[PDB]
C-alpha cells in the first residue's frame, strides 16, 4: 500500500525525535552554561574578560550535540535512507 | 521576484539597525585604539627628547 | 543526497591552502613584528 | 517547495563531480581575504597611526596568540598562530557574506541564492575539519615521535580508558565539521522557509533571522578557531 | 539555649544564654539555633544582631566589624564596635547617615536598624 | 487510503515532537538563566547592569534554538517534504 | 479508513505532544525561577522590591514559549494542516 | 475500521501525553520551589511567614500552569476536535 | 477489527503515559524536597520541627498532582471516554 | 489480528511506560536524597544518626511512588482492563 | 497477521521503554551520588573511609531500581503475558 | 497477512532505539555531573586531583556499567530478536 | 504491504530515538561540565590549564557515549539488521 508513504512517515517521526532531543539538550546545556557565566560575572567584574573563553568552548561543545543531530534530521527528512 | 523585494527590505532593515546601534560603538573602539597608539608614539618621542 | 562528500572536497581545500600562504607570509609575521 | 541540497554550476572533471556554487563561494571568500591581507600589507605602519584594517588584523592576531600561549607554549607552536587566525577570518567571511540580499525567485517560488555560504556544503566543512585533523596529528607526531604519538593518544590522559580515547580521537574531526555545517545549514534552509511568505511578511522574519545569523556565524568561527587551537595543544604535549 | 558572647576589641561587651540569634552575613540573613553547625561568617558592613533569650525582650545590638563564629556550644560575634539599643541616638544616626565616608554610613545604618527605624 | 494522508499524519507527529522538545528546552534554559540572574541581582544589586549582558547572550542562544524548531515544524506541516 | 480520520488522529497526537512539552518546560522553568526568587527573598529581604523586575521578565518569557506552543496546538486540533 | 474509533484512540493518547507532561512539570517545579522554601526557612526560621507570599506565587504559577493541561484534556477526550 | 479494541488500546497507552509522567514528577519532587530537608536538618537540627511545616506542604502539593493523575488513569482505563 | 491481541499489545506498551517513568523518578530521587545525605555526613560526621530519619522519609516517599507504579503495571499486564 | 506477532512487537517496545527508563534513572542517580561523594572527599579526604557507607546505600536504592526493571524485561520479552 | 517477521523486526528496532536513548541520556548526564564534581574539587584543591580520581572513576564505572548493560540488551533486540517466529 | 517498508520505518524511528537520547545526554553533560569549568575559572583565574584536563576527560566520556549512539544509529539506518 504505497510503501514510500510508510517510509516518509517513519522518516518524519525520526526527524521529530532528532529535533526534540537535540533542542532539549541544547536548551538545557546553554541555560546551564549561561547560569555559570552569570554567576561568575557576579563574583567579580574583571573575571568576565576571561570567562567568555571557556564559556564559548562549553557552548561549542553543547550546540554541537544539537546541530550534529540537526544534520541527520535533514538526511532523514529530505534524502531519506532506504526510500525505495 | 516578490521574495526578492521582501529580502531586500529585510536587508535594508538589518543595515539600518547596524548603522544605528552597532557601528557607533565599534567606531568608538577603533578611535580609542588609534588614539591610544598615537598617544603612545607621542609619549615615546617626548621621552626620547627628555 | 547532500551529506555525501563530493569532488569539490579537494577544490575548496586547495583554495584554503593558498589562503594560508597569504596569511603565513604577508599578514601574520608582519603583525607579530609590529606588536 | 524547498528542494534542500540543490546546487548550480555542477560539473565534472577527471571523472569527479564539482559543485560550482561551492567553488564560487569559496573563491569569493578567499579573494576577499587576500584583498584584505594585501591592503593591510601595503598600509601597515609600525610607527604611524594604524588603519582600521590593521586594527582588525592585530586584534585577531593578539587573541589567537593569547589563546595559543595559554593553552600551549607560543614558542613551541608558531605555525598554529597563522592557521588558527586564518580559519577564523575565513569562516567569518564565509558566513557574513550571506547577509547580502541575493535571494530571488527561481520561477517556481523556491528561493534561489547567488551566494550560499560554503559551510552549507558538506565538502567545505569536511575539508576544513580533515585539514586541521591531519595538521595537528602530524604536529603530535613531530613533537612525540612517529610511534610515541599514537601510543600517547591511545593511552590518553588515563591508560585504562584506552577504548574511549579511540572514539575521542574520532570525535574530534567530525564534531568540528558537522557542528559548523549545521550552524550554517539551518540558516541556508531557514531563509528559504521565510521566502514562502510574501514580501510584506518576508521582510520582518528574514531581517530578524539574518541579524541573529551574523552573531551565529561570528560565534561559530570563534568556536572553530579555539577548538582547533585546543586540539593542537592537546596533541602536542610531553 | 546557646551561650552568646558579643565581644569587642577593647573589652567583652555582653554574654549569656539565649534562644536564637538573627544577624546578616555577607551572603545574607542568618538565624542561629542551639545546635547550629559550626560556622565562620563575616557580618555585613552595616550588620545588626537580634538576640532572643528566655524571659526577656530581644536584645538589639548595632555592630561594626562583626565576625560571627558559631561553635558546637557557643556563638561569638567579634565586633570592632557595638551599641545596645538603649545607648543609640536616633537623631545622631539619622544626621550622620549617608555621609562622605562609607564606614560612617554603615555605622549609622546599623544604629538605625538597631533602633528599628529601618 | 491515499498515501499523502499517512504522510501528513507522520508530519504532524514530527511537528508535535519538535515543538515538545523545543518548548522543554527553551523553558528550562530560560528558567536556569533567570535563576542565575535573579540570584546575582539579589546578592549584588550594583551588578544589575552588568548582569543583563551575559544573560541576553544565553537567551540569545536558547531562544534561537527554539525558533529553529518553530521553523522546521512549519516545514513539516505546511511544506511536508516528500508529500508528493 | 477515512483519510481525514488518520489526519486528525495524528494532529491530535501532535497537539498532545505540544502540550506535554510546553507544560514540562513551563513548570520546570517557573519552578527554577521561583526557587531563585525565594532564595533571594530569604537571603536578602530588602531585595524583594527589586527582585520582581528580573523575575517577572524571566517567568515572562517562560510562559511566552509555553503560550506560543499552546497557539500552535490550537492550529493542530482546529486547523489541522493537510486536512481534507 | 470505524473512523471515530481511531480518532478517539489518538485523542486518548494525546490526553495521556498532556497529563504526563503536566504532571512532570508540576512535580519538578513544585519540588524545586519547596526546596527553596525549606532551605530559606532552615537558614532563617523566623522568615518562614515572609517566604509564603513569594513561594505561593511560583507554586501558584507552576501548579496553575499544569491545571491548563487538565482543562484542555477534557476538550481532547470529552469534546474531541474533528470528531466524525 | 472491533473498534472498541482500538479504543481500549489507546486508553491503555494514555494511562501508561499518565503514570509515567506522574511517577517521574512525584519522584523528582520528593527527591528535591528531601534533599532540601536533609540539608536543613544537617544545618539547623533544632529547626527540624519547623522545617516539617513547609516540607509537608511541598510533598503535600507534589504527591497531590500524582494522585490526581491516578484518578484520571482510572477514567482512562475503566470508564473509557468516547467508548462505543 | 484478534482484538485481544491489540488490547494486550497496548497494555504491554502502557505497562512499559509505567515502569520506565517509575524507574526514572525513583532513581533520580534516590540519587538526590543520597547526595544530600552524603554532603551532610561529610560536613558533619557525627550527624548521620539524625540525618538518616529525613533521608528515610524521602526514600519512603520515592519508593512508595515506584511501588505504586509497579502495582499498576502488574494490574495492566496480568489483568488487562477492558480486555474481552 | 499472527496475533503473537503484534503481541511480541508490543512486548519488545515495552521492554525497550522499561530499560530506557531504568538506564536514565540509574545513570542520573548514581552520577548525582557520585558528585556528592567526590565533593565530600575533596572537602574531607580522610572522611572517604566513612563516606563509602552512605554512598553504597544510595547506590543500592538506585541500582536496585534498575535491576528490578531488568527482571521485568524477561517477564515482558522471554515470557510475554497474554500471548496466545 | 503482513509478514509478521517485519512486525517483529520493527518492534525490536524501536525497542533497541529506546534502550539506547535511555542509556545515552543516563550515561552522558551522569558523567557530566561526576565530571562537574571532579572539576570543582580540582579547582578547590589543586593537589587533590589524584585523590579525586579514585572515587570519580568508581562512580563513572557504575554509570558506564548501566550503559553497557543496555548495550548488551540492544544486541539481543536487533540481532537475536526474541519472540521471532 | 511491503515488509521492507515496515522494517525500515521502524529502523528510522529507532534511529531517531537513539539520536534524540544521545543529543539530550551530550548537551546536558557538556553543559554541566562547562558550568563546573566556568565556575572554577571565575574562582581561580590562573587554574585554566589545570582545569582543562579533567574537563576534557569529562567531555571525552560524554562525546564518546554520544558518538557510540551515532555509530549505532548509522548501523540501524544504513545497514539495518533484520532487513529482508
Amino acid at each position: 500500500l504505497d510503501p514510500n508513504a510508510i517510509i516518509t512517515a517513519g522518516a518524519l517521526i525520526g526527524g521529530g525525535l532528532i529535533m526534540g532531543g537535540g533542542a532539549i539538550g541544547a536548551g538545557i546545556g546553554d541555560g546551564i552554561a549561561g547560569n555559570a557565566l552569570i554567576s561568575g560575572i557576579a563574583r567579580q567584574p574583571e573575571a568576565q574578560g576571561r570567562l567568555f573563553t571557556p564559556f564559548f568552548i562549553t557552548v561549542g561543545l553543547v550546540e554541537a550535540a544539537y546541530f550534529i543531530n540537526l544534520a541527520f534530521m535533514a538526511l532523514f527528512v529530505f534524502a531519506t535512507p532506504g526510500l525505495q | 521576484m516578490s521574495i526578492f523585494i521582501g529580502q531586500l527590505i529585510g536587508f535594508a532593515v538589518i543595515a539600518f539597525i547596524i548603522v544605528k546601534w552597532v557601528v557607533p560603538p565599534v567606531r568608538t573602539l577603533m578611535r580609542n585604539q588609534q588614539e591610544a597608539v598615537r598617544a603612545a608614539l607621542a609619549e615615546s618621542a617626548e621621552a626620547a627628547k627628555k | 543526497n547532500f551529506l555525501i562528500p563530493n569532488g569539490t572536497f579537494f577544490a575548496v581545500l586547495i583554495i584554503f591552502l593558498i589562503v594560508l600562504g597569504v596569511i603565513s607570509k604577508w599578514v601574520v609575521p608582519p603583525i607579530s613584528k609590529v606588536l | 517547495a524547498i528542494h534542500v541540497g540543490h546546487h548550480t554550476l555542477v560539473f565534472e572533471l577527471f571523472g569527479m563531480t564539482f559543485n560550482g556554487d561551492t567553488i564560487l563561494a569559496t573563491a569569493v571568500t578567499a579573494v576577499i581575504v587576500i584583498a584584505l591581507a594585501f591592503y593591510l600589507r601595503a598600509k601597515v605602519t609600525s610607527t604611524g597611526v594604524p588603519s582600521g584594517v590593521q586594527l582588525f588584523w592585530e586584534a585577531l592576531t593578539i587573541q589567537m596568540r593569547q589563546q595559543i600561549e595559554g593553552s600551549i607554549g607560543m614558542k613551541i607552536a608558531p605555525f598554529v598562530l597563522p592557521l588558527s587566525v586564518t580559519i577564523f577570518v575565513f569562516i567569518l567571511i564565509s558566513n557574513w557574506l550571506a547577509v547580502l540580499p541575493l535571494q530571488y525567485g527561481g520561477a517556481d517560488g523556491a528561493a534561489a541564492e547567488l551566494y550560499k555560504a560554503p559551510a552549507s556544503d558538506i565538502n567545505f566543512v569536511l575539508a576544513l575539519a580533515l585539514f586541521v585533523f591531519v595538521c595537528y596529528h602530524a604536529a603530535g607526531i613531530w613533537r612525540r615521535g612517529i610511534v610515541g604519538h599514537p601510543i600517547k593518544v591511545v593511552k590518553g590522559h588515563v591508560a585504562f580508558l584506552a577504548p574511549i580515547n579511540i572514539v575521542e580521537e574520532l570525535a574530534k574531526p567530525i564534531s568540528l565539521a558537522l557542528r559548523l555545517f549545521g550552524n550554517i545549514f539551518a540558516g541556508g534552509i531557514l531563509v528559504a522557509l521565510i521566502a514562502m511568505f510574501p514580501w510584506y511578511i518576508q521582510w520582518f522574519p528574514n531581517a530578524v533571522w539574518k541579524t541573529f545569523d551574523l552573531f551565529v556565524g561570528l560565534i561559530q568561527a570563534f568556536i572553530f578557531s579555539l577548538l582547533t587551537i585546543l586540539y593542537f595543544s592537546q596533541s602536542m604535549e610531553l | 539555649d546557646l551561650n552568646v558572647e558579643i565581644v569587642a576589641v577593647e573589652r567583652e561587651l555582653w554574654s549569656g544564654p539565649a534562644t536564637f540569634v538573627f544577624t546578616r552575613t555577607t551572603a545574607g540573613e542568618i538565624g542561629i539555633l542551639p545546635r547550629h553547625i559550626p560556622l565562620v561568617a563575616q557580618l555585613v558592613d552595616d550588620a545588626m544582631v537580634r538576640v532572643e533569650r528566655e524571659g526577656e525582650d530581644d536584645l538589639r545590638i548595632a555592630v561594626d566589624g562583626g565576625f560571627l563564629s558559631v561553635t558546637e556550644e557557643t556563638v561569638r560575634i567579634l565586633v570592632e564596635n557595638a551599641q545596645f539599643e538603649s545607648e543609640i541616638d536616633a537623631d545622631a544616626a539619622k544626621e550622620d547617615a549617608a555621609s562622605d565616608d562609607e564606614r560612617t554610613a554603615a555605622w549609622g545604618r546599623a544604629r538605625l536598624r538597631a533602633l528599628g527605624q529601618i
